């Protein structure tokens, strides 16, 4: 059960949660802050 | 406990241990009591049970012949 | 000469009243027990750096220090803030003053104002053009050095000077030592008493017990082990890798074409195996619009693509708005459709001085479909027709899927360093970790590997086709083993 | 526009009213609004301080912009109602806490 809980938690990092990408660095390397922040907030809400 | 092992566990305990089996900010902390320390506690409880019955629970470990302990 | 800043150089950070509370704040404070440069005025008024900001302090017996100069050159070439206190009149000016080769006082202006035994502490910082002054005057009985102790400074003045300050100098009265300490972004815990006066402080980055007081929001710490922080190793240098190709991408052949195609039969040119400099297209003033839906236009220089396609055709001016993801209309739906998940930029300019005559060669009628009483209609473009003028539009479609990148912009590569923690960039893909040799057999078509979390596991070096493993640099929880502060301030760190 | 909570030098064309103490009132101090009881206080604001704050970041006290005295803001008395009732089947009479 504990292994499953951790594996689930890690797999969630691959989710977009409405963002253009699950990868945080790919958002930052592509968008200027005024737009990057929106995509990041979507990931923060999902990951939090 | 088996004195020939790197960790003084009993034959049965070894059987039990042989049956039960990242970079994302997820880490695992060690337990305070290592398997060796747990083995020492079960050894003490077992040695107490065998040589002094229940007296070690209440107070001092009072030796009693095992057959008499069973009589009680 | 240098001295110990101790616990001096904390100020009331805001005009908010607080009392009996252990509040915590981040601002440009003097770091606790750091060194400050010690200057003398016996038998010493150099120009010092201002950096991100300055704590200043001085000790007096005869009011020798009477002023300050702030600016970049301090020589009448730029505006320089001047503060002087002569007898009972404080004078503040921000003129392009002509200062002496060695400014002292004997015993295009935008602003003017006119109003050891003594320690006078000040804080100077220059945030978005605002010169903020905090200060505190207190009686002392000490000649040798700064007194040890705590008492916080109120804000007094805030001057909207708009001056770029990089250097400063003091002004001495000649017939009083002073100290200069650099402010840094250090978080503090501040003990507001019943009167609301800050009576004690704890710099967060001082030492592990101070981290523990910052983590528990308490000036007293109980006997135990406390997880104050996470230790993470930092990178040393960056590593930038791109295919070592010098061919330039033929954008001129798209944008400066003799003739554009009609929208019913739009052209699709493939751009590949080249260096794409998008600064030219972005900086050029010839475009009426340059709107990106995929990525920001200034990131295009670092980022790179598997392929880039240029969709080239002529439309009427008022229809420019329809070439976008999420749009509908007679053009967006009938003759030229983009994916609603379209990644890229739509660039357009008028051709009123080139295609217009009338010019009847432009005809109009799924995403990227070319559809080669009729549905077919055309325009007669004339130079006398804005919304009815022809526009040349080029849509740049970018494929960012993680695969070998053929189009990479004008950025020079660096050498690659193995077995060291580094900030890497492989074909626009960035991250931080240790690049090592690997035994991971990537298939010839594979460029990137991934872990369970969808993070990069390994990469193929784009210049030399070898596989490098990416393992994040060693990290873990810190914890501070401490007896109670009633027994000791000594601590040990796990 | 700088809206940081500090003494306001630029305030628009709105007439002030008299201030009423020890009564529940809808207040507006330099554009800062809320509802509560304005009372005399012993909170020693420093000369540069205009507003005080509580743990929740709500306003604790204010300095009156016309006369520089400090007023405490305590929200007007409130609490849960509860209805003590023997079941309606027994009776429609009720008592209120
Ligand atoms: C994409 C491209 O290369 N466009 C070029 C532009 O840079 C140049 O300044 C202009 C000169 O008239 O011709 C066109
Ligand atoms: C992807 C790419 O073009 N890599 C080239 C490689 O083919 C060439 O042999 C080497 C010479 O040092 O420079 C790099
Ligand atoms: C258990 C213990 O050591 N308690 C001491 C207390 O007696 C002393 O008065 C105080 C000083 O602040 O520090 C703590
Ligand atoms: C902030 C401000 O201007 N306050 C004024 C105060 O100085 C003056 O004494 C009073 C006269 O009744 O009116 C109010
Ligand atoms: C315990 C009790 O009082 N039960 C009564 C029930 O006998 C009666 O028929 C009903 C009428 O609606 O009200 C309720
Ligand atoms: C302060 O200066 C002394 C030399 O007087 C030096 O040994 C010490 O490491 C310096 N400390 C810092 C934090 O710069
Ligand atoms: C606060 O000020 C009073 C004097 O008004 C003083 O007696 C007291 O020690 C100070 N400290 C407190 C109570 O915070």
């Amino acid at each position: 059960q504990n292994a499953q809980a951790l594996n689930t938690l890690v797999k969630q990092l691959s989710s977009n949660f409405g963002a253009i990408s699950s990868v945080l660095n790919d958002i930052l390397s592509r968008l200027d802050p005024p737009e990057a922040e929106v995509q990041i907030d979507r990931l923060i809400t999902g990951r939090l | 406990p088996d004195p020939s092992k790197p960790s003084k566990r009993s034959f049965i305990e070894d059987l039990l241990f042989n049956k039960v089996t990242k970079f994302n900010g997820l880490t695992v902390l060690p337990p305070l009591l290592t398997d060796e320390m747990i083995a020492q506690y079960t050894s003490a409880l077992l040695a107490g049970t065998i040589t002094s019955g229940w007296t070690f629970g209440a107070g001092a470990a009072l030796q009693i012949p095992f057959a008499m302990q069973m009589a009680y | 000469a240098y001295t110990n800043s101790f616990t001096r150089g904390v100020y009331y950070p805001d005009k908010v009243f607080r009392s009996s509370v252990l509040h915590s704040t981040q601002d440009l404070f003097l770091p606790f027990f750091s060194n400050v440069t010690w200057f003398h005025a016996i038998h010493d008024n150099p120009v010092l750096p201002f950096n991100d900001g300055v704590y200043f302090a001085s000790t007096e017996k005869s009011n020798i220090i009477r002023g300050w100069i702030f600016g970049t050159t301090l020589d009448s070439k730029t505006q320089s803030l001047l503060i002087v206190n002569n007898a009972t009149n404080v004078v503040i000016k921000v003129c392009e003053f002509q200062f002496c080769n060695d400014p002292f006082l004997g015993v295009n202006c935008t602003f003017e104002y006119v109003s050891f035994k003594n320690l006078r502490e000040f804080v100077f910082k220059n945030i978005d053009g605002y010169f903020k002054i905090y200060s505190k005057h207190t009686p002392i009985n000490l000649v040798r050095d700064l007194p040890q102790g705590f008492s916080a400074l109120e804000p007094l003045v805030d001057l909207p000077i708009g001056i770029n300050i990089t250097r400063f100098q003091t002004l001495l009265a000649l017939h009083a030592a002073y100290y200069v300490g650099y402010l840094q972004p250090r978080t503090f815990l501040l003990k507001y008493n019943e009167n609301g006066t800050i009576t004690d402080a704890v710099d967060c980055a001082l030492d592990p017990l101070s981290e523990t007081k910052c983590t528990l929001k308490s000036f007293t710490v109980e006997k135990g082990i406390y997880q104050t922080s996470n230790f993470r190793v930092q990178p040393t240098e960056s590593i930038v890798r791109f295919p070592n190709i010098t061919n330039l991408c033929p954008f001129g052949e798209v944008f400066n074409a003799t003739r554009f195609a009609s929208v019913y039969a739009w052209n699709r040119k493939r751009i590949s195996n080249c260096v794409a400099d998008y600064s030219v297209l972005y900086n050029s003033a010839s475009f009426s619009t340059f709107k990106c839906y995929g990525v920001s236009p200034t990131k295009l220089n670092d980022l790179c693509f598997t392929n880039v396609y240029a969709d080239s055709f002529v439309i009427r001016g008022d229809e420019v708005r329809q070439i976008a993801p999420g749009q509908t209309g007679k053009i967006a739906d009938y003759n030229y459709k983009l994916p609603d998940d379209f990644t890229g930029c739509v660039i357009a300019w008028n051709s009123n001085n080139l295609d217009s005559k009338g010019n009847y060669n432009y005809l109009y009628r799924k995403p990227f479909e070319r559809d080669i009483y009729f549905p077919l209609q055309s325009y007669g473009f004339q130079p006398t027709n804005v919304g009815y003028q022809p526009y040349r539009v080029v849509v740049l479609s970018f494929e960012l899927l993680h695969a070998p990148a053929t189009v990479c912009g004008p950025k020079k590569s660096t050498n690659l360093v193995k077995n060291k923690c580094v900030n890497f960039n492989f074909n626009g893909l960035t991250g931080t970790g240790v690049l090592t040799e690997s035994n991971k057999k990537f298939l010839p078509f594979q460029q990137f590997g991934r872990d369970i979390a969808d993070t990069t596991d390994a990469v193929r070096d784009p210049q030399t086709l070898e596989i490098l493993d990416i393992t994040p640099c060693s990290f873990g929880g810190v914890s501070v083993i401490t007896p109670g502060t009633n027994t000791s301030n000594q601590v040990a760190v796990l």
